[PDB]
């Protein structure tokens, strides 16, 4: 029992920690001409053969709701968008009274407007035309006098015409002294001890896909639909449902669009929607009815395990398109699709969609962005991998959620935790210094 | 790395070398990365300084003076170095770090260096 | 500094103190300089950490265990420390550095610390 | 900290632990603070490097070779370690620091390490 203090260094223990993770990208497939916003060309390539180490006999407690990786990812995404939009041309010179008539959507939603704009020499103005979607144009008068929708609240910035916003899976890696732990429990919900925990050099890549009511292009649950909620009895919480099978969604912009490049100053270019070629058609999304119903039958079945009540689904209740519709980006275009036929035979469900160009991202009102037109037609294929639901008796009512973008990454980052290494400690020995 | 995290503290001593070894644009993103480099260095040095003052600078395992208390641990060495793991040990002895470090740092540095000069 | 760079490796062992000693606005220009300072520190520390794990922390010349291979060198020590220079030596053993370092880090850290506690 | 700053140099040898121990947004305010942290690290390391080259890395008090000059000090150890304080001592030996450091670095480094290999 002649036990003396021994100092140990390199002791394999850790504590929960909040630190800064760094960007890593496995793909270096893209060049520097494509200019993807996530192609930072500042961040390190990943290790093509990363090492995952299983920690036997450990029981790490995970918590997706208090996870700080979600907030960090959120902040960095906002930052990258502002950094890439900042240097481009402002559209504040277009905040003028618009003279508008309808396009020949004749025998609706596209307006043909004229402007008086400043040319490179300040004493001269030119009369120009552009087409606009109704959602971006607000009547001023009872006469045909309109304004751009956000000129009465803030500046509008044009998105850079050469910057791509197509998601690239981004890996989040820890700095030296830190480690990322992950849970490998197939039935694991948002919180609790994980009996199978491994340590990784870093996370897999997560694509920064933006969506609202439906979660697109994410990962799947391995065995069953897993429903994760911070507080399952609190109707105000978002319920995140991860599917164990994907559903394909086919979206398109059937019109052949054109682009008009308009000078609005000395190197200040504006990209206007040009003429419409061919038929005027409505944008839409295609979801197979049978896959949709099968999926929803299983979602209710699993939800019933928590409520023991009849479960029904209803359409979104109201509010701005950003909340009431399935808002997503595809190909650089911004779609707002109706989901009333989903949340409510053997055909395909066709959802009408609306398109708008002036976007207030992440509820930051006053930071409006103008999305320039894309020429030609748009074809999108995406995977529905999950749902965001909220709740409103012997029957429970679920409705599409969304709005808060944090939930979209929380749904992927639930598997990871950040801890820091604390290599020093002491224990008794029979060895003393002398 | 951490392969022995759930293992016997004694056995885990064979990983101390790896556990120690891997400790080492003008944008917001860029400054955050520079901050990360700096804090990693500062954390490293604080541990090295402490090993330094304790007289354990050249060691991963350092035997010092100061006996064990029953108020710190009442277990035999047979549980401690055979049946218990480092995470579990840390769970119990975490409340005594501010006692033990101070006891080593003053007493075993000052008494020892004075005798060495003399 | 580097006066003996083209000289005999043996003779150059007498210049190690200088070679070791000289290792130590909100603008773009300013951040580049700060970044450079941090990186210099990291390089210094990495070498010190490695000497530390090898048990060579207090030495410029450190004798360790692990014998030489014929694949590493087929020259006698008489050629090596008399006619060869450090640049020439580096040219020959450059492809065995990872090998030698691994051999030292594990074998000579574990055998020595385990026996010292015992 | 500095409690013995005005006291006897000998007595102050018991306070070296604390004196040695407490040495460790994208705005201009933020960069200045980061620069300050980097400097503190650099200063710390320069002192450690010097103790290292002198063979004093593990010590707060390090006895070396090189006798004292009458040109450096003409006082006995009885005044120096009993009546004088560290501030007063620094006032007298301030002009000899470069001399002493140079002598130690070359002589006591290279002669000693060469003899040890041999
Ligand atoms: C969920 O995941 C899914 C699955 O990944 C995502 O779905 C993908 O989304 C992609 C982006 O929306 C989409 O990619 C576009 O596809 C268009 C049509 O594809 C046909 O033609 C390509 C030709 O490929 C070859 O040429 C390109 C040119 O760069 C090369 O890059 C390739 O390597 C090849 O050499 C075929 O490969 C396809 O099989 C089809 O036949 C393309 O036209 C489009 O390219 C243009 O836009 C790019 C945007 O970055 C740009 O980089 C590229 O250079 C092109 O733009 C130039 O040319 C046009 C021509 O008018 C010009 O106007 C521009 O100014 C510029 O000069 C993309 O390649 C994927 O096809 C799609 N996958 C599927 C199965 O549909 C889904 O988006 C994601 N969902 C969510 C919500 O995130
Ligand atoms: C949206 O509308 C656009 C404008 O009409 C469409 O572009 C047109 O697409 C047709 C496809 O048949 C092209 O016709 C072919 O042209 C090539 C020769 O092209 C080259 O020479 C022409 C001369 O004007 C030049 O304009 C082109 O840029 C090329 O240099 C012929 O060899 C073929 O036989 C055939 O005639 C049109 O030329 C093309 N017009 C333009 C201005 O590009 C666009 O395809 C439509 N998009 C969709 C999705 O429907
Ligand atoms: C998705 O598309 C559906 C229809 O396909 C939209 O539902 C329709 O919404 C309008 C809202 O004005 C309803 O009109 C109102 O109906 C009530 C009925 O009493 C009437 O009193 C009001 O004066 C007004 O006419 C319309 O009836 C309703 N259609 C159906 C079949 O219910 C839905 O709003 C679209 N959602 C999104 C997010 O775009
Ligand atoms: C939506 O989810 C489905 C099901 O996971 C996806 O289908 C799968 O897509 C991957 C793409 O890498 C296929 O992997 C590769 O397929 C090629 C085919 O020649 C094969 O040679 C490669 O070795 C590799 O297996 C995978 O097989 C395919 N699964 C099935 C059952 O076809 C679909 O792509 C997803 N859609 C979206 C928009 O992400
Ligand atoms: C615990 O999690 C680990 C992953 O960390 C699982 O190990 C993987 O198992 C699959 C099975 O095919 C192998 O292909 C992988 O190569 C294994 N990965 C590693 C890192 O070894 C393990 O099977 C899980 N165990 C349980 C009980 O779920
Ligand atoms: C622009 O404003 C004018 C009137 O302020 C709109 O009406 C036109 O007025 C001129 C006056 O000479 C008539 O010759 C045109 O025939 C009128 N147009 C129509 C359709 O009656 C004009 O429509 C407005 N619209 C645009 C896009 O310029
Ligand atoms: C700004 O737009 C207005 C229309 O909204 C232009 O006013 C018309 O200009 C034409 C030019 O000959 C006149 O014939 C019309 O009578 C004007 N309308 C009215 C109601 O008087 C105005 O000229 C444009 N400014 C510039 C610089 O083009
Ligand atoms: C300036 O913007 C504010 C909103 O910040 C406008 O107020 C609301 O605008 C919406 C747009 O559809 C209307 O539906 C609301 O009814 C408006 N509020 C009220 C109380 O009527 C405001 O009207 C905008 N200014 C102008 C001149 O349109
Ligand atoms: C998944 O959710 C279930 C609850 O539906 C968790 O079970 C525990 O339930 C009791 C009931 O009193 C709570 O007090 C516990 O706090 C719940 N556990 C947790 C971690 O909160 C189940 O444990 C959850 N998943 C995991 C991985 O444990
Ligand atoms: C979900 O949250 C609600 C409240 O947000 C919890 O239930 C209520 O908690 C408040 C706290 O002051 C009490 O005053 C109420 O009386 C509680 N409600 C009831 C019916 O007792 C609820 O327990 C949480 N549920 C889960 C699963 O975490
Ligand atoms: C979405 O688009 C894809 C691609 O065309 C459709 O996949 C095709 O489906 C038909 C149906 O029998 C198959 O014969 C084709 O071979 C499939 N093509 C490919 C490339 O797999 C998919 O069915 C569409 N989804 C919807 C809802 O219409
Ligand atoms: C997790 O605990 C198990 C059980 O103690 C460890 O398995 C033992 O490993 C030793 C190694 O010499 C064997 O002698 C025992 O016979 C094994 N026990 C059984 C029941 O097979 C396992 O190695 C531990 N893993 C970690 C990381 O500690
Ligand atoms: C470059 O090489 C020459 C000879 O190859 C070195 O000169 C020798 O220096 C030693 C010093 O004791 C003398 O004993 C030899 O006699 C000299 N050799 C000749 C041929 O004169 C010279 O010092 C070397 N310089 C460096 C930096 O290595
Ligand atoms: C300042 O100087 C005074 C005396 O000059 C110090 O006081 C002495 O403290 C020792 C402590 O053992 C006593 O034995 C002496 O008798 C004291 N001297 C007198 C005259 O009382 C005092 O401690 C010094 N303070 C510092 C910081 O050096
Ligand atoms: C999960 O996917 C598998 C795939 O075969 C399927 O058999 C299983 O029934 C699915 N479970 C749910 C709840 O969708
Ligand atoms: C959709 O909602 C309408 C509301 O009247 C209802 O009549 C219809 O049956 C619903 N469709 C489905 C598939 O539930
Ligand atoms: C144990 O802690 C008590 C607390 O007062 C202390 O007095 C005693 O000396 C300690 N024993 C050891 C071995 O440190
Ligand atoms: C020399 O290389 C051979 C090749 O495998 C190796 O087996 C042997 O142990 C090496 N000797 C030394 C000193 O490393
Ligand atoms: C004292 O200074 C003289 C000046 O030349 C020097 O020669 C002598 O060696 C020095 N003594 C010591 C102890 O360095």
């Amino acid at each position: 029992e002649n036990l003396w203090v021994t100092v140990y260094y390199g002791v394999p223990v850790w504590k929960d920690a909040e630190t800064t993770l760094f960007c890593a990208s496995d793909a270096k497939a893209y060049d520097t001409e494509k200019r993807n916003v996530w192609a930072t060309h500042c961040c390190v390539p990943t290790d093509p053969n990363p090492q995952e180490i299983v920690l036997e006999n450990v029981t790490e407690n995970f918590n997706m709701w208090k996870n700080n990786m979600v907030e960090q990812m959120h902040t960095d995404i906002i930052s990258l968008w502002d950094q890439s939009l900042k240097p481009c041309v402002k559209l504040t010179p277009l905040c003028v009274t618009l003279n508008c008539t309808d396009v020949n959507a004749t025998n609706e939603e596209i307006k043909n407007c004229s402007f008086n704009i400043t040319t490179e020499l300040r004493d001269k103005k030119k009369k120009v035309y552009a087409l606009f979607y109704k959602l971006d144009v607000v009547p001023i008068d009872d006469n045909n006098s309109y304004r751009l929708i956000n000129c009465n609240t803030s500046a509008i910035t044009q998105a850079c015409p050469k910057v791509s916003f197509e998601p690239i899976p981004i890996h989040y890696c820890a700095p030296a002294g830190f480690a990322i732990l992950k849970c490998n429990d197939k039935k694991f919900n948002g919180t609790g001890p994980c009996k199978n925990v491994s340590t990784v050099q870093c996370t897999h890549g997560i694509k920064p896909v933006v969506s609202t009511q439906l979660l697109l292009n994410g990962s799947l649950a391995e065995e069953e639909i897993i429903i994760r909620s911070e507080n399952i009895t609190n109707n105000a919480k978002t319920i995140i449902v991860q599917l164990n099978e994907s559903v394909e969604i086919n979206c398109t912009r059937p019109n052949n669009n054109t682009r008009k490049s308009i000078r609005i100053g000395p190197g200040q270019w504006f990209y206007a929607t040009g003429d419409i070629i061919g038929d005027i058609r409505q944008a839409h999304c295609n979801i197979s009815r049978t896959k949709w119903n099968k999926t929803l039958q299983q979602v209710a079945k699993k939800l019933r395990e928590h409520f023991n009540k009849t479960i029904i689904f209803n359409p979104s209740s109201g509010g701005d398109l950003e909340i009431t519709t399935h808002s997503f980006n595809c190909g650089g275009e911004f779609f707002y699709c109706n989901t009333s036929e989903l949340f409510n035979t053997n055909n395909t469900i066709t959802l009408p969609c609306r398109i708008k160009q002036i976007i207030n991202m992440w509820q930051r009102v006053g930071q409006a962005m103008y999305a320039p037109p894309i020429e030609g037609k748009i074809r999108c294929t995406s995977n529905i991998t999950g749902l965001l639901l909220t709740r409103d008796n012997n029957t429970e009512t679920f409705r599409p959620g969304g709005g808060d973008m944090r939930d979209n990454w929380r749904s992927e980052l639930y598997k990871y935790k950040v801890v820091k290494i604390e290599p020093l400690g002491v224990a008794p020995t029979r060895c003393k210094r002398r | 790395f951490l392969g022995a995290a759930g293992s016997t503290m004694g056995a885990a001593s064979m990983t101390l070398t790896v556990q120690a070894r891997n400790l080492l644009q003008l944008t917001v993103w860029g400054i955050k990365q520079l901050q990360a480099r700096v804090l990693a260095v500062e954390r490293y040095l604080k541990d090295q300084q402490l090993l330094g003052i304790w007289g354990c600078s050249g060691k991963l395992i350092c035997c010092t003076n100061v006996p064990w208390n029953s108020s710190w641990s009442n277990k035999s060495q047979d549980e401690i170095w055979d049946n218990m793991t480092w995470m579990e040990w840390d769970k119990e002895i975490n409340n005594y770090t501010d006692i033990i470090y101070s006891l080593i740092e003053e007493s075993q540095n000052q008494q020892e260096k004075n005798e060495q000069e003399l």
